[PDB]
């Protein structure tokens, strides 16, 4: 495993969700300010997420999430990479 | 590291045996003649 | 009567190797598996003996 | 703790014990889409002296239906290998006993090392009048910023 | 075509020991000093001995004692001789294994009988005191 | 009298010795007489051996002196490092005690006068009161040298009266004429306290259930060197003298067994079940020593042959065993000094061997076959069981704890997560690896060769 490998499948799969329009993905782009998602629908996207790797998301970890780049620090700093 | 431990069981058994095969050749020869 | 012991005494030799430098090579478990391969050769035997004519001991 | 997090974390939970009964992809889908269609459809917004009514409802509600046991990861703490590999967390300390003749053979990696010991024994005066700085007598909250070093 | 045909080929492997021995049984021919048996005489028992002498007491005592020994060894005797017509039955018994199980019911009675209730401590005293009654 | 006197000439050696070599000369001259106390093994298949007017060598005995011989090398290389500051002329006085102390051992198992065998037992009591008040840590030592002290001599002064009766009631006090001019004392009133005068400091010197308080508190104190004679031997002791006196009795015994096979039988369960929750190591070893003893003194009250059998044989294996655990937790105590079980937490993971050596020691402790300490209660269950047929539901209880809280021990002082903090462990010295072997193979090899141990019966 890698950084890009995981930064790269995590887009992946915000790509995939309906609500997030995947031109204005961005790794930096914001989650609320940017996008009106919604924790409501956080939650779905996060626990979606976590589902792709069978990792384990905690969650307090799980209230900050918000900017994808953030994600992807935080598997990588889970994972060791 | 596993340094101390496998020096003790080269001791230890560098002594058992050290005393072990005179013995145990002496109870052979003592075998097969006397 | 010399098979059944062998078949099982065999089986014993490799944990005295287990001190022995032997152990601490990565190469030492197919030993064992072999070891219990040629176990179970040798196991064969006493059955068949035990077959045609049925004797037990 | 609040109200808000709160009522998420209970939909996370409901949500995953959902998929633990409903196993396919499909029905999981279907019953998903249904539970967060109820979320909202109820009291997407509201006062809370009902709100927290309904949440002592929900309580109950998911209570009955939590199934006996929930899908988890190895990871989490029901795990199938919750700590398989504790057997081998050597903390570094631990090396730094070795002696000599161990220690040479790795030059590299030991001098790296007495690197960073060195970074830290020279560090810690700053990460202590930091400390002492921006704390107030000492509230709830854990760490502290970086500001020019070490942190 | 018979399988046990290969117990020849095993009975090589036994040819080797069987060679083997004479060479060790040739040396142990050569010198043979050697032990025989002992025995000890018959002594007067404590009965007869007085209510005092230590010495009568005592010898009658050792005496009493290796007799004691000497039974035990006779009891496990013949429980060997019981297990080995338990196994050397097919299947059957209850026949020549009867007729051992006798013997052994005479002898583990009358053994029973001389050397029970006498606890630790065991001593000839006792077994005289147990006689009488 | 040849294994003796050299025990006695260690002292001279000890003071004389260089004051930087004391612990090789003590070390290595008690390891050669414990060659010389082998060769009493052998003894007769029929008559005691016997030697000097003074002495003689029941096969009783001779394991338990083989035994007494072999410890003191084996505590001066526990020893050795817990002391070191000490001064010269202290430490030098300090190994006199010990070896002083096996010196009375020595005499009072070879007996032969019961008077003589007394005031050896009862004279073993001061070096080891003196270790505990003076080297042990902690402040309770103090009061713990009391607990220590009365409970031996409320006991033993009685024992000491009655002794000096019976020499006048009948001819003389010595063993061997005693076992044969030995005549039945009968219920009435005088001979129950008679009985009980030449029961209770036994019982007393091996802890019984209602008694056995101040074993513990003495456990917890006292420098290592005392605990292991302290629980290795002291208790056995107590119990040959017992075996010893049962010449007399009888057929008393038969009736008087009652109520301590009561505080027996319902004590061994009961102290394995505080054995169970204990929270600190060092006292969890010394409620399983009680818990095992208790073992011994029914089989000594049932005085069924195969009950001392069983008898002599768990002695000696829970005298190794005990032994084995308590340097093997000093090791410990010393590592982190915390004492307390729960702090050690992940020991293994820093460092393997000593891992085994737990795992062989508690795997002998809950005992299991072919261990002498197996063998050796299995009998006892047997004896116990021909006495009753209901005995045998208490037993298994026994058998039951004795493996929890043993694997217990061993799974919460070892598996698990290392504490993160705890930096000063530093990786296992020769001597201690050296010492635990030294317990450990003697008590498996010993196995192979029961014959010599099961003892007269």
């Amino acid at each position: 495993l890698t950084l890009e490998a995981i930064k790269d499948r995590v887009l992946y799969v915000l790509k995939l969700y309906d609500k997030i329009d995947p031109e204005k993905l961005s790794v930096n782009s914001h989650f609320m300010k940017d996008l009106g998602l919604d924790s409501l629908d956080q939650v779905e996207i996060i626990m979606a997420m976590e589902d792709e790797f069978g990792f384990e998301i905690p969650d307090i970890d799980a209230e900050k999430l918000m900017c994808p780049q953030e994600i992807v620090d935080y598997i990588a700093d889970k994972k060791d990479v | 590291s596993g340094f101390y431990d496998r020096r003790f069981l080269k001791l230890m058994r560098f002594y058992i045996l050290l005393t072990g095969i005179p013995v145990a050749i002496g109870i052979t020869l003592v075998n097969v003649f006397i | 009567a010399s098979l059944t012991l062998t078949t099982l005494i065999i089986l014993t030799i490799p944990i005295m190797m287990s001190n022995s430098n032997i152990y601490k090579t990565n190469l030492y478990p197919n030993y064992v598996k072999t070891t219990v391969s040629y176990a179970f050769t040798l196991s064969l035997v006493p059955l068949l003996m035990f077959m045609h004519t049925g004797q037990e001991m | 703790l609040t109200h808000q997090q709160k009522v998420l974390r209970l939909y996370k939970r409901a949500l995953r014990h959902l998929e633990s009964w409903c196993v396919h992809r499909d029905k999981y889908r279907y019953f998903a889409c249904l539970m967060r269609a109820r979320f909202d459809e109820h009291k997407n917004e509201k006062d809370m002296v009902k709100a927290t009514q309904l949440l002592r409802q929900a309580e109950e509600e998911f209570w009955y239906g939590q199934h006996p046991q929930p899908y988890i990861f190895p990871e989490s703490p029901g795990g199938t290998s919750y700590e398989r590999y504790e057997c081998y967390k050597v903390p570094e300390w631990c090396l730094d006993d070795w002696h000599p003749s161990e220690k040479a053979m790795y030059p590299d990696y030991f001098a790296k090392r007495e690197q960073w010991k060195r970074l830290r024994r020279e560090s810690w005066e700053r990460e202590v009048k930091q400390l002492q700085e921006e704390t107030p007598p000492g509230g709830p909250r854990t760490e502290a910023l970086p500001p020019a070093r070490k942190e | 075509p018979v399988t046990y045909l290969t117990k020849i080929f095993d009975l090589l492997v036994d040819r080797p020991v069987t060679l083997a021995r004479e060479f060790i049984e040739q040396q142990h021919a050569k010198n043979r000093y050697y032990y025989y048996h002992r025995e000890f005489r018959r002594v007067p028992d404590i009965t007869e001995c007085e209510e005092k002498d230590i010495l009568c007491m005592f010898e009658a005592e050792m005496q009493w004692r290796r007799d004691y020994k000497v039974d035990q060894e006779i009891v496990n005797i013949i429980q060997e001789r019981l297990k080995a017509c338990q196994q050397r039955e097919g299947e059957s018994y209850r026949q020549n294994c009867a007729k051992e199980l006798e013997q052994f019911t005479q002898v583990s009675k009358a053994f029973q009988d001389r050397y029970s209730d006498l606890g630790a401590h065991y001593s000839a005293r006792k077994c005289l005191a147990k006689q009488k009654q | 009298l040849k294994i003796i006197i050299p025990t006695t000439m260690l002292l001279p050696m000890t003071w004389m010795s260089k004051h930087n070599m004391i612990w090789i000369n003590a070390t290595v001259h008690s390891l050669l007489i414990s060659l010389i106390s082998l060769s009493l093994l052998n003894q007769l298949g029929e008559n005691s051996l016997n030697f000097s007017l003074t002495f003689f060598s029941d096969s009783l005995s001779a394991p338990l002196l083989v035994l007494t011989t072999w410890l003191l090398p084996l505590m001066l290389m526990a020893s050795q490092s817990h002391l070191s500051k000490e001064t010269t002329t202290r430490k030098k006085l300090y190994i006199t005690m010990l070896i002083l102390l096996q010196l009375f051992l020595i005499m009072t198992f070879t007996a032969t006068e019961l008077i003589l065998f007394y005031i050896l037992f009862e004279a073993t009591l001061v070096p080891t009161l003196i270790i505990i008040t003076r080297w042990g840590n902690q402040t309770e030592r103090l009061n713990a040298g009391l607990y220590f002290l009365f409970y031996t001599l409320a006991g033993s002064l009685p024992l000491l009266v009655a002794l000096v009766y019976i020499q006048n009631t009948t001819g003389s006090l010595n063993f061997l004429i005693i076992h044969y001019w030995s005549h039945p004392l009968s219920n009435s009133w005088s001979n129950i306290f008679m009985w009980l005068a030449c029961i209770m400091a036994f019982m007393v010197k091996m802890p019984l259930y209602g008694l056995h308080l101040w074993l513990p508190k003495a456990h917890v104190e006292a420098p290592i060197a005392g605990s292991m004679v302290l629980a290795a031997v002291l208790l056995k002791l107590g119990g040959y003298g017992m075996m010893r006196i049962t010449t007399i009795l009888n057929p008393l015994t038969n009736y008087m067994a009652y109520p301590f096979l009561m505080l027996s039988m319902w004590g061994m369960i009961m102290t394995s079940s505080i054995c169970l929750r204990q929270t600190d190591l060092k006292s969890l070893i010394a409620y399983s020593s009680v818990s095992h003893m208790a073992l011994v003194i029914v089989a000594i009250m049932i005085q069924t042959p195969w009950s001392f059998m069983g008898a002599t044989a768990l002695m000696i294996a829970h005298g190794l065993t005990s032994s084995m655990l308590f340097c093997l937790a000093n090791t410990n105590y010393e590592r982190v000094h915390s004492r307390t079980m729960i702090l050690a937490r992940g020991l293994q993971t820093l460092l393997p061997l000593m891992a085994t050596w737990w795992l062989m020691a508690s795997l002998t402790n809950l005992a299991l076959p072919p261990s002498i300490n197996l063998i050796g209660e299995l009998f006892i269950i047997t004896a116990s069981f021909s006495w009753s047929n209901i005995t045998i539901i208490l037993m298994g209880m026994n058998m039951m704890i004795t493996a929890l809280y043993s694997l217990y021990m061993l799974i919460t002082t070892q598996r698990g997560k290392y504490t993160h903090h705890i930096n000063n462990i530093k990786a296992s010295f020769t001597r201690e690896n050296a010492l635990m072997a030294l317990h450990i193979l003697p008590l498996l090899l010993l196995t192979l060769n029961p014959k010599m141990i099961l003892g007269p019966l």
